[PDB]
């Protein structure tokens, strides 16, 4: 069971507004556990998660001066962006990057990412040898360039094999209780008449960590494949999951369809059915 | 290079009048990252709404979460309003606790 | 631990 941590970066520019917006949200696993948001009353590294209560006030001191530092480097490089792909000054922009890290149960490093967005476009990227960028575009070219003269994938892969990883599994660590936890989902089948002699069958699923789940219908042990709708899997403002699937079937043969869930915290999968 | 959020309204817990709740607005796969959020108890804008899950998608669209405690009663009403420029005007979407 | 970002 391996784990991750991924930080989402964002910074958006504003003309006539001030200041670009910038910010910095911090996961491990599918929990968020740190946020930092140049708008806020005031701007600073902060907890999001209880367990995070562990750190003194050196690591927030020192998190919240890295992201200070990182507000200015973006800054820059939403006007560098600007000039290279001659565009006006009046118009917003957005620049993307997802950065991290992801372990076994182990605690060795698997796999490591640092991939850039411009205007929600691929523009560079760390090859999975985390030794070489592929760019985009021509003005991802540039970058390239530099990172390579500056020695910047070495710096990064430091990073993605030293810091990345030991801090990652002290995270795994300190939060133990909570992020190691299993919650079984609880189900139910609602039901919607339709026009037409047919109805809505919606199976939920609800309550359940870590995220990852499967939900099925079935008719004769078989899988539907079609008029088979369902959402994303969506986080319920806890900490927990939830999801729901639903599948239309004919009036009067509600009986002969059932739902089927899958996860970590089911020793047996769950089949459910409409009870009416 | 514009994407319309996907608004999805929905509770913690199955909806029992007079039992402490949570209500959510997730806000997805969106497109430019300016946008605006509000969650509504009968037609008036919930104040101290939490908004926390940001991320993107790997197509880099937006996502993220609104949500607030709340204690439902038989008559009560809700909704999240959503202001984005991919839409001419704000979309509504209503809280279905029957769903 | 958050990566110290370089310039583009």
């Amino acid at each position: 069971g391996p784990h991750s941590l991924r930080y989402f970066v964002t910074a958006v520019s504003r003309p006539g507004l001030g200041e670009p917006r910038y910010m910095e949200v911090g996961y491990v696993d599918d929990t968020e556990f740190v946020r930092f948001d140049s708008d806020a009353e005031n701007p600073r590294y902060e907890p999001r998660a209880r367990w995070m209560e562990q750190e003194g006030p050196e690591y927030w001191e020192r998190e919240t001066q890295k992201a200070k530092g990182n507000e200015q480097s973006f800054r820059v490089d939403l006007r560098t962006l600007l000039g290279c792909y001659n565009q006006s000054k009046g118009g917003s922009h957005t620049i993307q990057v997802i950065s991290g890290c992801e372990v076994g149960s182990d605690g060795r490093l698997l796999r490591g990412y640092q991939q850039y967005a411009y205007d929600g476009c691929d523009y560079i990227a760390l090859n999975e040898d985390l030794k070489t960028w592929t760019a985009a575009d021509m003005c991802a070219l540039i970058t390239k360039h530099k990172w390579e003269q500056a020695g910047e994938a070495e710096r990064l892969r430091a990073y993605l094999e030293g810091t990345c990883v030991e801090w990652l599994r002290r995270y795994l660590k300190n939060g133990n209780a909570t992020l190691l936890r299993t919650d079984s989902p609880k189900a139910h089948v609602t039901h919607h008449s339709r026009p037409e002699d047919k109805v809505t069958l919606r199976c939920w699923a609800l309550g359940f960590y870590p995220a990852d789940i499967t939900l099925t219908w079935q008719l004769n042990g078989e899988e539907l494949i079609q008029d088979m709708e369902l959402v994303e899997t969506r986080p319920a403002g806890d900490g927990t999951f939830q999801k729901w699937a639903s599948v239309v079937v004919p009036l009067g043969k509600e009986q002969y369809y059932t739902c089927h869930v899958y996860h970590q915290g089911l020793p047996e999968p769950l089949t459910l059915r409409w009870e009416p | 290079i514009q994407k319309t959020p996907q608004i999805q309204v929905y509770s913690r817990h199955p909806p029992e009048n007079g039992k402490p709740n949570i209500l959510n607005c997730y806000v997805t796969q969106f497109h430019p990252p300016h946008i605006e959020i509000q969650m509504l108890k009968n037609g008036k804008k919930i104040p101290k709404v939490e908004m926390s899950d940001m991320s993107f998608s790997k197509d880099w669209s937006f996502y993220i979460l609104a949500h607030t405690e709340f204690t439902p009663t038989e008559t009560d009403t809700y909704a999240c309003r959503v202001k984005h420029d991919s839409m001419a005007e704000p979309k509504t979407v209503y809280w279905d606790r029957d769903m | 631990a958050v990566y110290n970002f370089a310039t583009m």
